[PDB]
């Protein structure tokens, strides 16, 4: 048994996008690819460990072979039977009184195995309220609920598994926190809702509503939605890796983060490019020989920005990450970042300001020139 | 009858075993090669820092 | 119908 | 690239031709109408099938393969039955009448008048191949279409195709076993052809797969459908190299030189390992170091021969699966040491190995246990010099007495031609014991 | 500016040589895609000796790949390093050459080096200073053993002061994966001995006893094999490209080693090589380093040391240690084992030190051995090629070509003189 | 554009008329009512050639059916397509011809020639720039070959400048179908050679022995035959109506073809035939036509190809394809056969490349010919001319009308300078 993608690659001497087939055997782990264009061989039956069948869903993006190869396509129908039928993409909301909470719930949201696919805090307006509260415009209690889902920020996220809406309306449970606490505790709004109006959170019922819901949110056409909760000032930049995004431990980062006491001014998601990357790492040409490889880390996937406040609780925030190399982290700080969540030197999961000349530089690149 | 008069074509069964149910013709029969370590992390191994 | 027996280009009658 | 042609001649290479491409169709995922399913796709860069089955534009796959014979009865099963949209309407070829067991019809009367139309697609199937690299002929001593009509085929191949191999596979006349009455006059009308346009003519018999059906597998009233899907898997296991990818790969050519020292002296065996059942197998475990002692064991040969009374000439092991190269390497010098397999000492080194990465297929409906490793081992030994010796004793029985010559002269062959080919295996018997003998 | 050009013949030396170019790009750090991607300069220092640079900053091999059927260049421009060669150097026929000797040199062999030649004098004439060659073979065949003889003889032609090196595989006692090997061995060797400045035999039983009881492995497939091989492949020539603290190229490795113009078959080996339980157990210096380089088990031939001579040992140690505990140390093997080493040759022993370790181990040492114990590698195939030529066996397919049966009497009568001086000698 | 007026004169011409506006109806898309059904527009730009416009979006040919006889105006009008054909073009006398050439060409195909010409000059001047005419009739017949050939004679008159293509029904020797034919074969090709640019020879020993060989149908009625001589009929005209990578009209084979006026006389072929179960599995792929083209067997004249030597061969092909294996498939087949070529004129292949094949297939080729194996047709006749003569069998017939005896000996002796001169270049 075998599952076939085709795949593009850009060519740095062509400039050309090249289509391959990709078979993967998830019985042994091995790869094969092929070429369309030419109708020979690429490369054959070889064991590659790095590449997981965890990692194979439609526009991801895998290194194979030291090319990074975006699957755009079903191979044929026995894997668009096997793989794409059951997928399903839905959209999650972490209200004003779950924002302390947001990285529990991020944590409660890995464990259930959902997949993360774009994530943005931000402030909702009148306007984008009525639009996102359309359905109850008969007012039951529309002038409270407007104003709850409008005095906070809010946290909208894309995740994306098998029969989606279903598991999460049932991980969100009743709308009424005392219903949902007598009935099943375990559910989100049961161990996090103070009362039924604050649910602290929300969940679509129906596709077309939903798709809805991500126009008004996410907008396909490129343009810019609701804006973010930038502050600009005493902030400080921090990225979540693609290698721990996919790992899963973003929720024991915010959790550690907010256990240590900095508050975190923005959050949002990426999904860059190689000029984009190089440009937020200039500064680190010419200082480090593995430039290359902390490019290649940061644009081998999408990686989660933050804009970190005040930097003062007990220590400053680069020290509080620490050694860069989490073997000295463990070796001397045991308490630090790089220490718990830190595997090799180019993949340590947080980036921190070395510089504090540098840090509203990065925010002004990450959180204004960007969005 | 199928142990002393068996139909042509047909293997001898054994009427000890006939009611018995059959998981053999399933599976794979014989034992597998072993994995060996790569002679990789023997000469040329990973580098430490 | 037609070409049942075995002769005589039976085989082009029965694809037509 | 490469490249094989498979002609099938008479009763028993036909029905042995429905067991084999029945097979090969399974190796390569292929429906019995010629298409590739739907639900899965091949890669761009196969050539699986390049070796049996030609790619027609419309996404359709066609055999190459004729199939010859002077009677209809067999020829419509096939055009009749599940295989009816594989073949080519048009290799199909048929007769009117039968050669009645006789070489004089298939050779010399009957056999003349469609040998014009046979070559002719020979010549389609060759033209359209990019680069060929043999023929695989498969036909029987015995009958009239199976020694009449080859012989006549073959010597016209030579004259067309200069140096090309041409491997037959022949039904051997059993010892104690045979069906006609004719049986040891056809095996001797064949042999003055075959030593002189053969490289390797590769033997079987009936009597020899009864009792291997018998004990190994429990079949204890074997049928030709039992027969013919053991026979059709010893040619998947030699042709296995030309269509997959292997540890260390043999040619048709490589096989070729290294098998035969003499050219007189091309006359190998087939054996194949392991032939278990289903039940068996699920307590016996197979090790690379027992199936290599199960091919050397006298019971499990495929020809009615004692190879204890002769010495060894040349081997070769052709495994598939899951086998490496060590384990190979010790069993050889296990067998190496053993006395009661006797070597030449005039061949120092005697064995050819062949390792491939694809297991072995069940037919379903079949009987074979599935397996991961097998192999074919394909020996020249002496000890088929007893096998002609006793055959030559049935010819000197009927021909005292002049029986059964006069249909033969009837029809246009010569009364003297018996005593050619007499004297030629007469020749050939003390060929064998010239080489056999030590210094 | 100092050049080597690579060329692959037959299935032996296709793997073995492919394998040797996932070493060295990893020890030069180049991608499989053709980009640098390491972590020092030092390594791109001397790129010239293996690689070209072509436009876009990508780095393609110097080398050459021949073979009769194109089921193995499939195999190995399918592999995971192999999208780095020419296009153009992928020279390949129709026909197998069916492990004939006179099929590979006479008639199919004979068509395809007019071929063969204009892509390697391509490479040669664009080089600025050449230096040698490197040809992987295989004894055994009648591809690698066909043309591989050839195209030795048809480029010393064409450049005689150079030193061309070949590392061929040799046929063993016991493994016999081949019928009429012997035959094949012995055509080869002939022009062997004439044509070529260094060999070094490489054994097929040798190395799976290294695996067995040195290593311990326990299925030592043919993806382990070739890695050895391709250690000691870029281990000899390592002072053309680091730098070291007592450098020695090819032709200082020429001049000190070959006495005489016909004894130039070297066996060679590794020595860092350990097991994977007893990696905490052993101690990694100098002096254990040299117990293992002159250690029989670890050497890559099925000749016993201890039954003969010594003519002369080098050895290119590799990585940051001293000069007077490798030069007295060594030292120390030719006084205690004094009666082995000859006696009318004094220092048989050349002591080579670089300063650059390979990937992940911190020294490393290739044994090289000229010894006369080579001689009874070379009296077994003479044994094997009498059996069966005194009954003319398996000879229809050499003289139906166009290969005389004079042809065979010359090689065994100069295979007997090669023997001769090596007892001669001892 | 370049409009081809269609002429169809006797019983066989109106046969196979009606299945040649069958055939190019299907390519056009046009159904049986007459409007339009089709998908893609490249159909549509270049349909003045062989339709012309009416009210309501209908499509009508430009079709002229003559006979004397109305018996198979009926059966024309009553066809699959025979609401079609315009009611004004069907100009039909009373009397039959009665297999007679004099009847058909002095009397009573006489008067019936003015109402016919009063037809063809309206839809002439209604085109706006004429290509040419095209006609298709038998030798064989009385209204066919005596009538047919005076139109011939009367329109070359009053249109000087332009082109002339005949689809003539040769006759067998063992499909006679007439006794007296041989006369009314030998006066049509005294007729034929001054009035005409091109002629394509179809025979029926030629189509029988294809259906029965290479389409084997078991029986090959004469609706199967004649799709195989107007498929030949749509892919001579097949780069005027459809665009292209190397174009050539009606004049472009004419120019190429004929070297010398009294060397007009074609022999044709079509590429593509196979039987029903070898769909499916031959590969169509151009050396797979040129290898069925020059063949003896699949050719569409009663006479051996290699009895001769080729003066002039013109192929016309079809479909999405590639030049170099269109170009070097005739260079190579010119390099064999040496011999079936003349020496004294260089290049004899004549290339023409089209876009669009015909429905249900993908590439097509046609074969046009010009040979001097062709003289072998003329003395089968010219020698079956003479043995009536000899001895005046069925004379009254023809001297009891109004022609002369001498026109019989003059009609042999144009025919015997054309069987000299073909075999003069031969050699
Ligand atoms: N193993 C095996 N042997 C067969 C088969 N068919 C026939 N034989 C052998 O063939 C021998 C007789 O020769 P046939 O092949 O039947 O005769 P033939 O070659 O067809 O010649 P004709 O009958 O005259 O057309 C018998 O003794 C059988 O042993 C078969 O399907 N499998
Ligand atoms: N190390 C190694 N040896 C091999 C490999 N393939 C074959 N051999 C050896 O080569 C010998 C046969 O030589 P062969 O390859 O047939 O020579 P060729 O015909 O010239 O290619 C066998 O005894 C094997 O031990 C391989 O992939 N790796
Ligand atoms: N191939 C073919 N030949 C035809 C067809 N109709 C008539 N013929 C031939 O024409 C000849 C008779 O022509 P005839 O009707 O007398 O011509 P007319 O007197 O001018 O109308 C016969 O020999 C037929 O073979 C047809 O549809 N196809
Ligand atoms: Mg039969």
């Amino acid at each position: 048994e075998r599952f076939v993608f085709i795949a593009e690659w850009y060519d740095p001497n062509a400039s050309l996008l090249r289509r391959y087939e990709l078979l993967f055997y998830p019985g042994d782990g091995s790869v094969e690819m092929h070429d369309v264009k030419n109708h020979r061989t690429f490369l054959k039956r070889t064991k590659y460990d790095n590449l997981h069948l965890e990692d194979l869903f439609i526009g991801n993006k895998v290194n194979v072979f030291s090319r990074q190869l975006v699957l755009i396509d079903y191979g044929d129908q026995y894997t668009a039977r096997q793989l794409g039928s059951r997928k399903e993409k839905t959209l999650a909301l972490i209200k004003p009184d779950a924002i302390s909470k947001a990285g529990e719930i991020i944590e409660i949201i890995n464990k259930a195995g959902f997949t993360i696919t774009k994530l943005k805090m931000m402030m909702l307006s009148r306007k984008e309220a009525l639009d996102f509260h359309v359905d109850h415009q008969s007012r039951p209690f529309f002038n409270e609920l407007i104003q709850f889902i409008t005095t906070g920020p809010i946290i909208a996220m894309e995740i994306l598994r098998d029969d989606a809406i279903c598991e999460w309306k049932r991980l969100l449970g009743p709308a009424n926190s005392g219903v949902a606490r007598t009935d099943a505790s375990e559910s989100i709004r049961a161990l996090f809702g103070t009362d039924g109006i604050r649910n602290a959170a929300h969940g679509p019922d129906s596709f077309a509503s939903a798709a809805r819901e991500m126009e008004l949110f996410f907008p396909s056409s490129g343009g810019c939605g609701p804006a973010n909760t930038a502050k600009f000032t005493n902030c400080t930049c921090c990225i979540v890796k693609p290698h721990a995004v996919s790992e899963g431990l973003l929720g024991k980062i915010l959790m550690a983060i907010r256990d240590a006491g900095f508050e975190i001014s923005a959050m949002q998601m990426f999904n860059m490019d190689r000029v984009n990357v190089e440009e937020f790492y200039e500064v680190y040409k010419g200082v480090v020989t593995e430039y290359h490889d902390m490019v290649t880390e940061m644009y081998s996937g999408p990686c989660v920005a933050m804009e970190i406040q005040q930097n003062n609780a007990t220590k400053t925030f680069r020290e509080f990450c620490g050694p860069a190399d989490p073997e000295i982290a463990r070796h001397l700080r045991p308490g630090t970042l790089r220490a718990i969540f830190g595997k090799t030197k180019i993949q340590n999961a947080v980036h921190c300001t070395d510089l504090p000349e540098d840090g509203l530089l990065e925010v002004q690149y990450f959180f204004k020139i960007l969005d | 009858f199928n142990f002393r008069y068996p139909p042509a074509g047909v293997e001898r069964v054994f009427y000890g075993r006939a009611n018995d149910p059959q998981i053999a013709p399933y599976l794979t029969h014989g034992i597998r090669s072993k994995i060996s370590v790569l002679a990789n992390t023997l000469i040329n191994p990973q580098p430490i820092t | 119908p037609r070409g049942q027996c075995l002769l005589y280009n039976w085989e082009e009658e029965r694809a037509t | 690239m490469r490249e094989c042609i498979s002609i099938h001649v008479g009763q028993a290479g036909v029905q042995i031709g429905n067991a084999c491409w029945e097979l090969y169709c399974l190796e390569h995922g292929i429906q019995p109408d010629g298409q590739m399913p739907s639900d899965k796709t091949i890669g761009g860069g196969d050539d699986s099938f390049n070796t049996f089955f030609s790619e027609t534009g419309a996404g359709k796959h066609v055999p190459r393969a004729v199939f010859v014979d002077l009677e209809p009865t067999v020829i419509d099963e096939v055009r009749t039955g599940t295989y009816r949209q594989l073949f080519h309407p048009e290799q199909l070829i048929t007769g009117k009448e039968d050669a009645a067991n006789n070489y004089a019809r298939g050779h010399y009367t009957i056999g003349k008048e469609i040998i014009d139309l046979v070559l002719d697609r020979i010549r389609k199937l060759a033209d359209q191949c990019t680069g060929l690299q043999g023929f695989l002929v498969f036909h029987s001593f015995g009958g009239g279409t199976g020694s009449g009509f080859t012989s006549l085929l073959m010597e016209r191949l030579s004259v067309d195709y200069g140096k090309k191999s041409k491997l037959e596979f022949s039904i051997y006349p059993a010892p104690q076993v045979s069906t006609a009455v004719v049986e040891p006059y056809n095996s001797i009308l064949t042999t003055h052809t075959t030593l002189e346009h053969s490289d390797c003519a590769f033997m079987v018999d009936n009597e020899a797969i009864y009792d291997i059906c018998r004990r190994n597998l429990d079949i204890e009233r074997p049928t030709y459908t039992n027969l013919n899907r053991l026979i059709g898997q010893i040619v998947s296991s030699i042709t296995a190299s030309l269509r997959f990818d292997g540890a260390l790969n043999v040619d048709l050519t490589e096989f070729q030189t290294n098998l035969v020292p003499y050219p007189r002296i091309h006359f190998p065996l087939a054996t194949y390992a392991p032939v278990i059942s289903a039940e068996k197998a699920y307590h016996e475990q197979l090790s690379v170091a027992e199936i290599t002692n199960a091919c050397f064991e006298p019971a499990n040969q495929m020809v009615k021969c004692d190879p204890r009374h002769g010495k060894y000439m040349a081997c070769c092991l052709l495994y598939r699966g899951d086998v490496v190269p060590k384990d190979v390497n010790a069993a050889i010098a296990t067998i190496k040491t053993k006395r009661t397999i006797q070597f030449v000492d005039w061949c120092p080194t005697g064995f050819k190995v062949g390792i491939n990465y694809q297991p072995p297929t069940v037919v379903p409906g079949g009987d074979l246990a599935k397996v991961q490793r097998a192999v074919c081992m394909l020996s020249n030994t002496t000890a088929i010099a007893e096998a002609w010796a006793r055959l030559d004793h049935k010819f000197d029985l009927m021909y005292a007495k002049r029986a059964f010559v006069h249909w033969y002269v009837g029809e246009g062959m010569e009364e003297g031609e018996f005593s050619e080919a007499r004297e030629d295996m007469a020749a050939l018997e003390k060929d064998y014991e010239e080489v056999g003998v030590d210094s | 500016m100092r050049e080597i050009v690579h060329l692959q013949a037959g299935q032996c030396g296709n793997q073995i040589g492919a394998k040797f170019w996932e070493v060295i790009s990893d020890e030069h750090g180049i991608d499989p895609t053709g980009t640098y991607h390491g972590d020092s300069d030092l390594q791109l220092e001397r790129i010239n000796v293996y690689y070209n640079e072509a436009t876009g900053g990508k780095y393609v091999p110097r080398a050459v790949l021949v073979d009769l059927e194109p089921g193995t260049m499939d195999s190995v421009r399918s592999g995971p390093f192999g999208q780095i060669f020419r296009p153009d150097n992928f020279v390949f026929g129709q026909s197998g050459a069916g492990n004939n000797w006179a099929k590979g040199h006479y008639t199919e062999g004979a068509e395809l080096v007019d071929s063969v030649l204009d892509v390697v004098r391509k490479e040669a004439e664009s080089c600025d200073c050449l230096q040698g060659f490197q040809l992987t073979h295989s004894l055994g065949g009648g591809t690698g053993s066909g043309m591989g003889t050839l195209l030795i003889s048809k480029i010393r032609e064409e450049y005689p002061d150079r030193i061309m090196n070949t590392f061929s595989v040799v046929p063993s006692p016991k493994v016999s994966d081949t019928v009429v090997e012997p035959y094949n061995a012995t055509l080869s060797v002939h022009q062997l001995v004439e044509n070529t400045d260094e060999t070094y035999c490489i054994d097929n039983e040798a190395l799976y006893d290294i695996c067995f009881r040195t290593l311990k492995l326990t299925t030592p497939t043919y993806g382990d094999l070739n890695h050895l091989v391709s250690a000691t492949m870029s281990g000899v020539t390592t002072c053309l490209r680091f730098p070291g603290q007592l450098n020695a190229d090819l032709r200082k490795l020429a001049v000190n080693m070959v006495p005489f113009p016909r004894l130039h078959f070297f066996m060679p080996g590794f020595a860092p090589l350990t097991s994977r339980g007893s990696q905490q157990y052993r101690a990694l210096t100098v002096p254990e380093l040299t117990q293992q380089m002159f250690d029989a088990k670890n050497m890559m031939a099925a000749c016993d040391p201890r039954h003969g001579r010594y003519l002369t040992v080098a050895a290119v140690f590799r990585g940051r240690m001293s000069m007077k505990e490798v030069d007295e140390q060594m030292l120390n093997v030719q006084n205690k084992n004094s009666s082995y080493f000859v006696e009318w040759i004094p220092n048989n022993v050349k002591t080579a030190v670089c300063d650059i370790p390979p990937r992940g181990l911190k020294m490393s040492a290739t044994f090289i051995g000229n010894s006369t114990a080579i001689q009874e590698l070379f009296k077994r195939i003479s044994e094997q090629f009498t059996a069966m030529f005194r009954r003319k066996a398996f000879l229809h397919w050499y003289t139906g070509e166009g290969m005389d049966e004079m042809e065979f009497t010359e090689a065994e009568s100069n295979m007997n003189d090669l023997v001769s001086e090596y007892q001669q000698y001892q």
